């Protein structure tokens, strides 16, 4: 196939963020630790979509890309408390319930994972789930 | 200017908690001038207190830095405005936002913690003679925090 090594995949995603124009301002990913050259941890942001019970909330996530990223999915945990089906009670994004993870395609980037979590909030079924008070954490 | 910081800035301009204002500087959008009204019915009532807040390089892994500029007589604020508040010290979490920090300082002004581990003379006064301490705080509010 030609497998992109983990480190060069993560350099690619680092550069996409860096080259980002600033247009998409409803989802964001960025390096957590300023000095990790192996890019294990990423900070994620989702801005809850309009006309939902998530709307305009600044939701924080942590992303871990382990040894096998992107052969297996990244580990995504919400730091901000959410009521969303694919999110377990400790904030972990469930690997069998999040469509992107259940049918994992290598090509899926951390930014797309977050856009896809944001769409999950906008779905007709989920857009009315009662949320914890704004600012709540696990 | 991460997305997070941009959205927080908007929330601080448009949706600041009642009694609070926060506004970034032109030369430095990570640097905010902040005001909190002295809580009604508190010893600080009637005053307008000015603070400054900065988002350091490692935010949001590390908390905002924030201090009073206005002098205030308070068990948890020192003589140069530094604030003993758990969430900007050891109870910080990356999910917390500036809004919450400022709300917490507003609450701290109504509800001081004079039994905070780290000893200081103002806390000691609050414990020894709360009524006198409150009185000094009102006097300081009139002297230093006039709108």
């Amino acid at each position: 196939m030609v497998e992109v090594p983990r480190n060069f995949r993560l350099l690619e995603e680092l550069e996409t963020g860096e080259k980002g124009t600033g247009s998409n301002q409803n989802v964001s990913v960025g390096l957590r630790d300023t000095a990790d050259i192996f890019f294990h941890y990423w900070n994620g942001t989702i801005v809850g979509p309009p006309s939902t019970t998530f709307e305009y909330r600044i939701l924080s996530l942590e992303i871990y890309c382990d040894e096998n990223y992107p052969k297996v999915p990244p580990h995504i945990r919400f730091l901000s408390k959410v009521n969303l089906p694919c999110v377990d009670s400790d904030g972990t994004v469930n690997r069998e319930k999040f469509h992107v993870f259940k049918h994992w395609d290598r090509r899926t980037t951390m930014e797309l994972c977050l856009s896809e979590l944001r769409k999950e909030m906008a779905q007709p079924q989920n857009r009315k789930l009662v949320q914890p008070p704004e600012g709540s954490t696990y | 200017l991460t997305t997070r910081i941009i959205k927080e800035t908007e929330k601080l301009q448009k949706e600041c908690p009642p009694g609070i204002t926060a506004t970034p500087t032109k030369e430095n959008p990570r640097y905010f001038m902040v005001t909190i009204q002295g809580p009604p019915q508190s010893c600080y009532e009637g005053g307008l207190f000015r603070l400054e807040l900065f988002l350091p390089e490692e935010y949001p892994m590390k908390p905002p830095k924030v201090r009073f500029l206005t002098r205030i007589y308070h068990p948890n604020v020192d003589k140069v405005g530094r604030i003993c508040l758990d969430i900007i010290k050891d109870k910080w979490s990356p999910a917390l936002l500036i809004n919450k920090v400022l709300l917490s300082i507003q609450i701290l002004m109504s509800s001081p913690n004079p039994d905070d581990p780290l000893a200081n003379d103002v806390a000691e006064h609050w414990k020894e003679d709360e009524a006198s301490a409150l009185q000094t705080a009102r006097e300081w509010t009139r002297k230093y925090a006039k709108p």
